RNA sequence: GCAGUCAAGCGAGCGACAUUGCUUUUUGAUUCUUCGAUGUCGGCUCUUCCUAUCAUACCGAAGCAGAAUUCGGUAAGCGUUGGAUUGUUCACCCACUAAUAGGGAACGUGAGCUGGGUUUAGACCGUCGUGAGACAGGUUAGUUUUACCCUACUGAUGAAUGUUACCGCAAUAGUAAUUGAACUUAGUACGAGAGGAACAGUUCAUUCGGAUAAUUGGUUUUUGCGGCUGUCUGAUCAGGCAUUGCCGCGAAGCUACCAUCCGCUGGAUUAUGGCUGAACGCCUCUAAGUCAGAAUCCAUGCUAGAACGCGGUGAUUUC
RNA sequence: CUCUUAAGGUAGCCAAAUGCCUCGUCAUCUAAUUAGUGACGCGCAUGAAUGGAUUAACGAGAUUCCCACUGUCCCUAUCUA
RNA sequence: GUGAACAGCCUCUAGUUGAUAGAAUAAUGUAGAUAAGGGAAGUCGGCAAAAUAGAUCCGUAACUUCGGGAUAAGGAUUGGC
């Protein structure tokens, strides 16, 4: 028979199956469109999660209640030191989908992009690359023949970009490799431009603007084996249940006689790729620049790191951008940003944004000081000062 | 922006910090965290409290 | 919300589901109101209906004046003992919940408030803040 | 239970006397399978399907205007509740809402729960019998067992492709957003007046979803800091035991519409409305052709990545 | 007035553990009550040691409401062995 | 020893240190807990859990077989020197 009393099912079946990621990079499924008139730049970019912090602004919104007041607003800051070019692969058009053509390297490749090669480095040789960039050569007739072909054939062109792991505070010395599309300008200029800047550095500030609308790429953080209640929501069973209470009481009728997708089950919670649309940039900040946090109406001296360091990462030293909210990913992680999809046009996306204050109390508590000069003007001399 | 006073303690309730209450006289109490908000919902006095400073001025402690 | 209703109002905690008694905070002669419905709910399951501050709620009195019990009549509520996030970042909470007795259209029973009254009450309701004292 | 045809009658629309059908959510008829046993009513919890459409969407019409109401068509994308009495199925009331539609899946769902009903043995009562005892009459108390096997579903590894390593393509499968209100248009169009809209634009909210933990709140074996009782170590100091002795606060972690952020835009078509134009010298959206078109469909986008689909690239062993 | 029996239900009591029609009708408790209580009684089929009506105290008996209290529930989350 | 107490808790004489162990800390369990706002809206049903609790002083209704109801109900105090 039917159900007694309607209601609407539990979780979506456009995020099936719920596993493991293959890779701890979520990989940037689509790029954005291009149009050849516009200059030649990169779409995505690659950085580490830090943390959170508050920010306090003016609304600007005509017809809002809030409109020229005050809120106060949740932002995430990302570790962005700037990315190293060590290759470009061009790509053909075919009837059964894109297909590389040729990869084509540059010289000398760091220690730290090279770590990427091996599972052992600690007792290998060092052999990578090694005979590669002997082609090179007095004249590099083979180099330059290879980017002819991509010139000739690739529809599509992207670059290779590994980034600079040492400058971040993280115990790991293995640099990440990740492919960013170029979009602007002739198939020819798109290949030029890539050996131009062959071991040369690309930073944030080339590619995000302040008012900017992205898009967040990354795994999900993760928590293993999980119940249906933690799963999927579902209601929990009364007190008075024989086998349990956190399960669901029905798996199915009798016919079709077999376990539905659909259903509810136990399993694994946590650890996926996801693609987050429409956050907004706040501040692109500069990593050589003391009073990083500071604003027009605060003007003083101080950093965006709070007192004692992110907490779980460490200090931040290199350029950044803070982004309006949430972010898929935990603390420490590769998390890729991309330029959106899609023009857009609504109060939302158009609207600019000037700060008035950035915090950086403590997280490793209830903090109560902004800066250490704070700390000492509220409560005066200690017995550990001089 | 403004930067406020705890009722109870004195300290700094920079934005976003804290919580308010209202009682039924219409006096307003602002407390930065929830270790003196709970002190103060025990009817207990700051002049005792050691690290606040209505203890400080009345035992001349910071001069 | 209600034909009187001046705008719109910004989500805040629902505390105030139904089954609540909270107190009368007009001189219309009650002593208690008693919530049995709030008007612009939805539909879920098993989902009670739940009333916040600038709600207007279908009520009875259980305790107050003859006249007035053995009815269902409606109120807003002007005060609330759950805390709400203001979008100026700041939690708050009354000390109890109150709401007064009203016409479909907003219009009070009675011609006084006594204690304070929450500005999103006010502002959403002109009838209440002409007789409301201080405004929080 | 549902639906047609006739057209006497009533008044765009209803419909008698007759009469042709459909469905298997009613109840009968029959006794084909099961009596060396297929666990029986209802409720709870959960997925999916049908359309005989309550709501939303798109069209048509009524009545000499609005507004509201009513009727008819395409339509299963999406939704369809909180409760008082009752074991209920059904039913009736109060209340909100866009609305509170009808059904199937062994009258779905008891090695998923519960055991209020029925349906053992104890007990009472009314009527019935001389009696033992009878009664789809009323009342009260009454043991709810087993998964480690195969498959199915949810997740997790994995030999073989020279080896090993990094970066990718994309067949196939899945998919998602939903509904209301207010400001402006505007006291305008319309109408004697009373009254009273709509497209473009803006601000919020209902229902669902995916994350995240700056802030607020929950949790405490941080047994971190303090406090308190009894007792034991001769006293103080510092400690033991009281199944974590009790009390206040309590960072980290986890977590809440109890917190916060985010939820895309292009094409092709259905009903319908047109262009040109015959059949049928006139006529006609149609027969050839062709323009616009929607909660519809397909792409863009989002998840997996065939462990027997594929490409590019690095290094390939001096006893 | 009349048929009829051995005699034709008296004092009491009731939709009660006894009433089919039945969710009887009136009032009270609720926003709403097939529930509870107080009333009415041609009571299918109440009633006198088949004991009738009432009754303070008592009851791991059956039923209804109020105050307090609470994770039963809205709506779930966390800790320990 | 504490206390009204061969209640519960700690100890002296005497007696045991016996019950397969090592390692991590997933889901579901058994046993023990705590929860903001509401307070039975859950359920056939307050089933389960919560709240009350010792002692001293004050105050204590209807009904009653005059013995009871009664710890009714409702309040206040409590340490150390």
């Amino acid at each position: 028979s039917h159900r007694k009393y309607e209601a609407p099912r539990h979780g979506h079946l456009g995020f099936l199956p719920r596993k493991r990621a293959a890779s701890i990079r979520a990989r940037v499924k689509a790029f954005p469109k291009d149009d050849r008139s516009k200059p030649v730049a990169l779409t995505s970019f690659l950085g580490y999660k830090a943390g959170m912090t508050t920010i306090v602004r003016d609304l600007d919104r005509p017809g809002s209640k809030f409109h020229k007041r005050e809120v106060v607003e949740a932002v995430t800051v990302v570790d962005t030191p700037p990315v190293v070019v060590v290759g470009v692969v061009g790509y053909v058009e075919t009837p059964r989908g894109l297909r590389s053509l040729t990869t084509v390297w540059a010289e000398h490749l760091s220690d730290e992009v090279k770590r990427r090669f091996y599972k052992n480095w600690y007792k290998s040789k060092k052999k990578a690359f090694t005979k590669y960039s002997a082609k090179y050569a007095q004249d590099g007739a083979g180099i330059e023949r290879e980017l002819a072909r991509i010139k000739k054939y690739a529809s599509v062109v992207r670059v290779l970009v590994h980034t600079q792991i040492r400058k971040t505070p993280l115990a790991q010395k293995k640099a990440h490799l990740a492919e960013i599309q170029l979009n602007g300008g002739s198939i020819s200029e798109k290949v030029d431009w890539a050996r131009e800047h062959f071991e040369k550095t690309v930073a944030v500030d080339s590619v995000f603007e302040q008012n900017e609308m992205i898009d967040a790429i990354a795994v999900t953080k993760g928590h293993g084996f999980e119940g249906v209640t933690h799963r999927w929501g579902t209601k929990k069973l009364p007190r008075k249940t024989h086998r349990g209470l956190r399960k669901v009481a029905c798996i199915g009728a009798w016919h079709p006689a077999h376990v539905m997708w659909s259903v509810a089950r136990a399993g694994q919670r946590g650890y996926h790729s996801r693609t987050s649309i429409n956050h907004k940039i706040y501040r692109v900040g500069k990593g050589d620049d003391e009073a990083n946090g500071a604003t027009s109406f605060d003007r003083t001296k101080k950093t965006i790191t709070p007192m004692g360091g992110f907490v779980h990462y460490g200090e931040i030293k290199n350029d950044f951008i803070m982004v309006k909210g949430c972010i898929p990913g935990n603390r420490k992680r590769i998390v890729t940003l991309r330029k959106s999809l899609y023009t857009n046009t609504s109060r939302k996306a158009l609207e600019e944004v000037s700060l008035k204050w950035i915090d950086t109390a403590s997280k490793f508590g209830k903090g109560r000081f902004q800066t250490p000069a704070e700390k000492h003007a509220f409560m005066g001399t200690l017995k550990k000062d001089l | 922006m403004k930067v406020e006073v705890d009722s109870f303690s004195g300290a700094k309730i920079y934005p976003g910090r804290g919580t308010l209450f209202v009682r039924g006289d219409s006096k307003i109490f602002r407390f930065q965290n929830s270790k003196s908000a709970s002190l103060f919902k025990q009817r207990k006095n700051p002049r005792r409290i050691a690290w606040t400073v209505l203890f400080r001025k009345h035992h001349k402690k910071g001069i | 919300s209600g034909n009187g209703a001046q705008g719109t109002k910004f989500r805040i905690s629902l505390g105030l589901p139904v089954g609540a008694i909270m107190n009368c905070a007009d001189n219309s002669g009650a002593r208690n109101l008693y919530i049995i419905a709030v008007k612009g709910s939805g539909s879920r399951l098993n989902r009670l209906p739940a009333a916040s501050l600038g709600d207007m709620v279908m009520a009875t009195v259980k305790k107050g004046k003859p006249e007035l019990r053995k009815k269902v009549m409606p109120a807003i509520v002007v005060r609330q003992a759950k805390s709400w996030r203001r979008r100026d970042g700041v939690f708050l909470y009354f000390e109890d919940n109150a709401g007064v007795i009203a016409n479909p259209k907003g219009e009070m029973k009675g011609s006084a408030i006594t204690g304070p009254v929450g500005k999103e009450c006010a502002d959403l309701w002109p009838r209440v803040a002409s007789n409301s004292g201080v405004v929080v």
